[PDB]
């Protein structure tokens, strides 16, 4: 958190925070949120690799 | 990241930052312990433009408590936001100035000058890359229009680049607390006129106007004139901190609004001032807001912009809105009062929202314009200082602590240069 | 003087590797282009 | 196997294409009003 | 040569005034198309 | 294969890309985590990975981070590449000055490799699409900065604009002209065909047509997304007549200095407005035409029209565009150059506009995008010499951008450089 960073860098607090609520209703609703907010979509880590022998 | 390092002076200055500091912490949800206690996460996604991290997950505010006497410190320890200060920015002295600017300049500052400068640059170490500086005074005083101006002049040639604001309190006509106030205002805004990027001119009697004019207080104390002009300083910044539609920091309101060096003196507002008497009768619309701001009666100044051209004029946005009503009401404004505004630079109006309001609250908006209005300060301040000047009067203070009678010449042949210069370009062809 | 490609965009950068040190990405990729 | 499977698309794409072109009702003038009544209710909603 | 080792006159065109753009009258007549004087803040 | 690298630059640029990338993940089937739960239509704009999952090809730009900032945190923080996002410290703050010579060129090179990154991972390029504004200095000095090199770095390669032109009227800054009579030089020797839209005529058009009476960014970002995705939409999917960004650029531009055409899109109606309406092809490129649906506040009525692209979508038949296009010129309103009999180059694609949901524009299976290079644009850059002109006579503003380091006879050069290009252009509307 106290360092200090190059240049095309993630904070590290937004490396991880969650984005305000989705719903309009809510207080701390963003603009962006409001505009794209899917409350039931948990995104699957996708990946895969391998197949050498193959 | 962005950083702003809040210094502080006199008793106005500590007086005001002390409520400023609350107002942030509210907005960030600190408690007066120092810990993050609120919920919503983008409340702690910025907060490192002025707060400081400590171990055991607390937070230190960027300040540094600077005045000649400890009389106000205890009063600012036994605050509600009290020790949220770490201690060890309290800088002070023995023997304060007696609302005398020589002493505060000259003889006791420059002790006091070494100490500021510890701790001052140690702050501005920490932080990867500040955006700038910001410090809170009065014009009527000893220490913040006093060595409050010598911390100015060093630290400019110490950073040139970064950004240097000043919500100083400027003194007002009809009711004066101070007898030699002209004498240190005179010779305070010369220090402005040369190292200040930019000066915020806010005045008591207007903020006493206010109180009953838009809100009907029958006792508004100084805490209610200090929350007011502190909404202000967080009106600045908000949109630094919260993310927008249309972002803009400091350095983006300090391009557009000096269209000369020599121009650096606004008059500030803040919109939903709204009275109890009128909340019932009301709709909070945006036609509403802009209604508001922009009527001279709200204005936190001594000077009337109706009796002069509008140079540029700046509207931060709190809160989510359509802009379509933005850009169209600044267009009503802009174009059915065609005389009050200068001719020669087309959409004086630089617009900016911020998404998230202020904490409780829905719409607002914050107002700074750059008006030829202001000249009628500084002609009144310099009328009031040759008056007293004729006389050779309440002079054997000042040139007792050795300086010569020259700087006062030079401090109000600069003043009066500035009018001169302003004159002419309210009174300028297309 | 092309690049063409990636690796030979990288390789006229000017950053000896011997001497600079403890750098981030923009100090590593530095061209003469970019200081004209 | 993706190369005869673009083949079959392509196949049952063109079928449905003359379904679709030759009636010129349907070709000249032509809305899916189940979904503008749906988007019509989403807006009220909204 | 001994004819180029004379220095040479030089004269140069300051060129011509700019290209106006031909709806620029038009421009300046509808510069006061909406704007009115004191209509809203007032006197 | 056919493929597009996006450079958005600007807090403009930025938002633009959440709707047009949205767009295209809906339009083709991708989650937002980027994977499909379901030949190669998506190739133009996404490539594959090792995981079996899909990345775009884009490189998001700003010289400050809150605006990017958010990406990383929202529904999208999964689909984009966390480097592909490059941020800055401190920004220009609406000067052209300080995003050219002082803060740029500390980011001009990490982004001159992501660029290079991405066009290795392609084989083929057809393209670079650059979203930018006029108005702010980010998305003009950083802009303009990263065309010069990008022209002596691709110099047979295909650079498309779209940019925000400052409004006649309207504006968010004070400052705005001094970069917009100073981006232009980039504009005109470092571009290949350029499509300066203003906020007005979209504001105009979504409270005329789309029912909305008070909108927002998000409004106007989407629409243009339909108008990208109207040109690419001949690459990605097959087409009667495809049109590949070499064409359209062949058939719209008579001369190197000319490369500033018109957009617009048709139709734009609500569901309410679109249930007592039939939609045929004569229907929409009627409304191509009217002026009060033209993207840019200039009448092409004042002028005339020397080239005009045709694009058509959906569910369309030859036939029936060809008996739309004799109807057109059969008006004595639509005015056409001297040296320009056939000024028509139409394509015609199969696949219809897909709607988003939380969007305005009704599902309609057949729809039309114009660009049509017409010469009443002159009257805009002429709006914006005088208030430049008013501007600079009493030298305001001028102590920021040379205190920075740019010399002051740059500012009178960039004036000339639009005057001679308005003399040009009214030199194409003289005929003989
Ligand atoms: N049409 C449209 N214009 C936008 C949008 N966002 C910003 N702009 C335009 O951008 C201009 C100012 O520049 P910004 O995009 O806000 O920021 P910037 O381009 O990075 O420039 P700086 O603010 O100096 O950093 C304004 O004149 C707006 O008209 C948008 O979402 N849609
Ligand atoms: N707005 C505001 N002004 C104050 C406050 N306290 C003092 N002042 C102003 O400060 C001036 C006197 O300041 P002073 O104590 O002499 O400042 P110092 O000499 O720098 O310590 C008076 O004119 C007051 O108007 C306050 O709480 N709010
Ligand atoms: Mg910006």
């Amino acid at each position: 958190m106290m360092g200090k960073l190059p240049l095309g860098v993630v904070s590290p607090y937004v490396k991880m925070s969650s984005g305000g609520c989705s719903d309009p209703l809510k207080f701390y609703a963003t603009s962006y949120c409001t505009a794209y907010g899917r409350e039931e979509f948990k995104p699957r880590l996708g990946s895969h690799v391998g197949t050498g022998y193959k | 990241m962005r950083e702003i390092v809040h210094l502080q002076a006199g008793q106005c200055g500590n007086q005001i930052g002390a409520k400023f500091w609350e107002v942030i912490s509210d907005e960030h949800g600190i408690d007066p312990t120092g810990t993050y206690h609120g919920d919503s996460d983008l409340q702690l996604e910025r907060i490192n433009v002025y707060y400081n991290e400590a171990t055991g997950g607390k937070y230190v505010p960027r300040a540094v408590l600077v005045d000649l006497e400890p009389g106000t410190m205890d009063s600012v320890r036994s605050g509600p936001f009290g020790q949220i200060f770490r201690p060890d920015n309290f800088v002070f002295g023995q023997s304060g100035a007696g609302n005398n600017w020589a002493k505060g300049h000259y003889t006791e500052g420059a002790e006091l000058v070494d100490s500021v400068l510890d701790v001052v640059r140690k702050e501005a170490e920490s932080c990867d890359c500040l955006q700038g500086f910001q410090l809170t005074h009065s014009l009527g005083g000893g220490t913040g229009s006093g060595m409050g101006t010598l911390l100015i002049s060093k630290i400019r040639e110490e950073y040139p680049d970064r950004i240097m604001n000043t919500f100083s309190v400027v003194p007002s006509p009809k009711v004066s607390d101070t007898v030699v106030e002209p004498y240190n205002a005179t010779l305070s805004v010369h220090q402005l006129v040369e190292n200040t990027d930019e000066t915020y001119c806010i005045d008591n009697e207007a903020l006493y106007d206010i109180c009953f004019r838009t809100l009907k207080l029958t006792t508004p104390t100084y805490g209610d004139l200090n929350h007011l002009v502190s909404a202000t300083m967080s009106g600045v910044t908000t949109c630094l901190r919260f993310p927008g539609q249309l972002n803009a920091d400091l350095r983006k309101l300090a391009v557009n609004m000096v269209p000369f060096p020599r121009l650096h003196f606004f008059m500030p507002g803040f919109a939903p001032l709204t009275s109890r008497g009128s909340q019932q009768y009301r709709a909070l619309t945006v036609p509403e807001l802009t209604q508001q701001m922009f009527d001279a009666k709200n204005m936190m100044a001594a000077c009337d912009p109706r009796h002069g051209r509008y140079l540029t004029v700046a509207a931060v946005f709190r809160g989510r809105m359509s802009m379509k009503e933005v850009d169209e009401q600044m267009l009503n404004v802009q174009n059915k009062n065609s005389s009050y505004f200068v001719e020669w630079i087309p959409n004086n109006v630089k617009t900016a929202v911020c998404d998230i309001p202020p904490r409780g609250l829905k719409m607002s908006a914050t107002f700074i314009g750059n008006s030829t209005a202001i000249q009628e300060l500084f002609k009144r301040i310099s009328e009031q200082f040759t008056a007293m000047f004729r006389r050779k009067a309440f002079l054997h203070w000042y040139t007792g602590e050795g300086m010569d009678e020259m700087e006062f010449t030079e401090a109000e042949s600069n003043m009066n240069d500035l009018v001169s210069e302003y004159q002419q370009y309210q009174d300028a062809t297309a | 003087k092309i690049p063409k490609d990636d690796l030979d965009f990288r390789l006229a950068t000017l950053y000896n590797h011997h001497t600079g040190a403890f750098k981030n990405k923009t100090e590593i990729l530095l061209h003469q282009e970019t200081i004209e | 196997p993706r190369e005869l499977a673009a083949i079959e698309a392509r196949r049952n794409r063109e079928k449905e294409r003359q379904s679709r072109f030759f009636n010129v009702r349907n070709r000249v003038m032509g809305v899916d009003v189940e979904a503008l009544n749906y988007q019509v209710e989403e807006r009220k909603f909204r | 040569s001994i004819y180029n080792l004379i220095p040479s006159d030089l004269k140069e065109p300051p060129q011509h005034p700019r290209y106006t753009s031909l709806f620029r009258a038009t421009i300046k007549n509808d510069m006061k198309k909406f704007k009115t004087a004191m209509k809203t803040m007032g006197p | 294969m056919r493929e597009c690298i996006s450079i958005h630059v600007g807090q403009a640029g930025v938002q633009i890309g959440n709707a047009c990338w949205e767009l295209y993940c809906l339009e083709h089937g991708i989650q937002p985590d980027g994977q499909m739960p379901s030949d190669d239509s998506f190739n133009t704009f996404f490539s594959e990975t090792g995981a079996g999952k899909h990345v775009p090809r884009a490189v998001f730009v700003d010289l400050e981070p809150t605006v990017v900032d958010e990406v990383r945190t929202g529904t999208y923080r999964q689909l984009f590449h966390p480097e592909q996002l490059i941020t800055g410290k401190e920004d220009a703050a609406n000067n052209y000055a300080r995003g050219h010579y002082t803060i740029g060129k500390e980011i001009v090179d990490l982004v001159l490799d992501r660029i290079r990154k991405l066009a290795d991972l392609c084989t083929g390029l057809q393209g670079f699409l650059i979203f930018h504004s006029f108005g702010g200095g980010t998305g003009s000095g950083f802009a303009s900065l990263l065309m010069e090199r990008l022209s002596v770095d691709y110099g047979k390669k295909s650079k498309l604009e779209f940019a925000i032109y400052p409004a006649p009227q309207v504006s968010t800054a004070v400052v705005e002209p001094y970069n917009s009579i100073l981006t232009t030089h980039t504009t005109l020797e470092h571009s290949d065909c350029a499509f300066m839209v203003d906020n007005e005529a979209i504001y105009d058009i979504c409270r005329r047509n789309l029912d909305i009476e008070r909108p927002t960014y998000t409004n106007l970002n989407r629409l243009i997304g339909q108008i990208v995705s109207s040109i690419t939409a001949s690459l990605r999917f097959d087409g009667a007549l495809n049109v590949d960004l070499t064409e359209f650029q062949t058939n719209l531009v008579p001369y190197p200095r000319i490369h500033f055409p018109l957009a617009t899109y048709a139709p734009v109606i609500s569901a309410e407005k679109a249930y007592h309406e039939q939609l045929s092809v004569a229907e929409i490129t009627n409304a191509c035409f009217e002026p009060a649906n033209q993207m840019v506040k200039c009448d092409p009525r004042h002028g005339k029209y020397m080239a005009c692209c045709m694009l058509y979508r959906g569910d369309v038949v030859p036939k029936d565009v060809n008996a739309a296009i004799a109807t057109i010129k059969t008006k004595r309103t639509i005015q056409f150059v001297d040296w320009c009999p056939t000024g028509f180059k139409v394509g015609i694609n199969y696949q219809p506009p897909t709607v988003v949901p939380g969007g305005d524009l009704a599902k309609v299976q057949r729809a039309v995008c114009m660009l049509s290079n017409t010469t009443a644009i002159a009257e805009a850059w002429a709006r914006l010499d005088h208030k430049f002109d008013l501007m600079y006579a009493k030298r305001a503003f001028v102590h920021w951008y040379v205190g920075e380091g740019m010399e002051e006879g740059e500012f009178s050069e960039a004036r000339e450089d639009l005057a001679a290009l308005e003399k040009d252009y009214e030199e194409v509307g003289v005929d003989s």
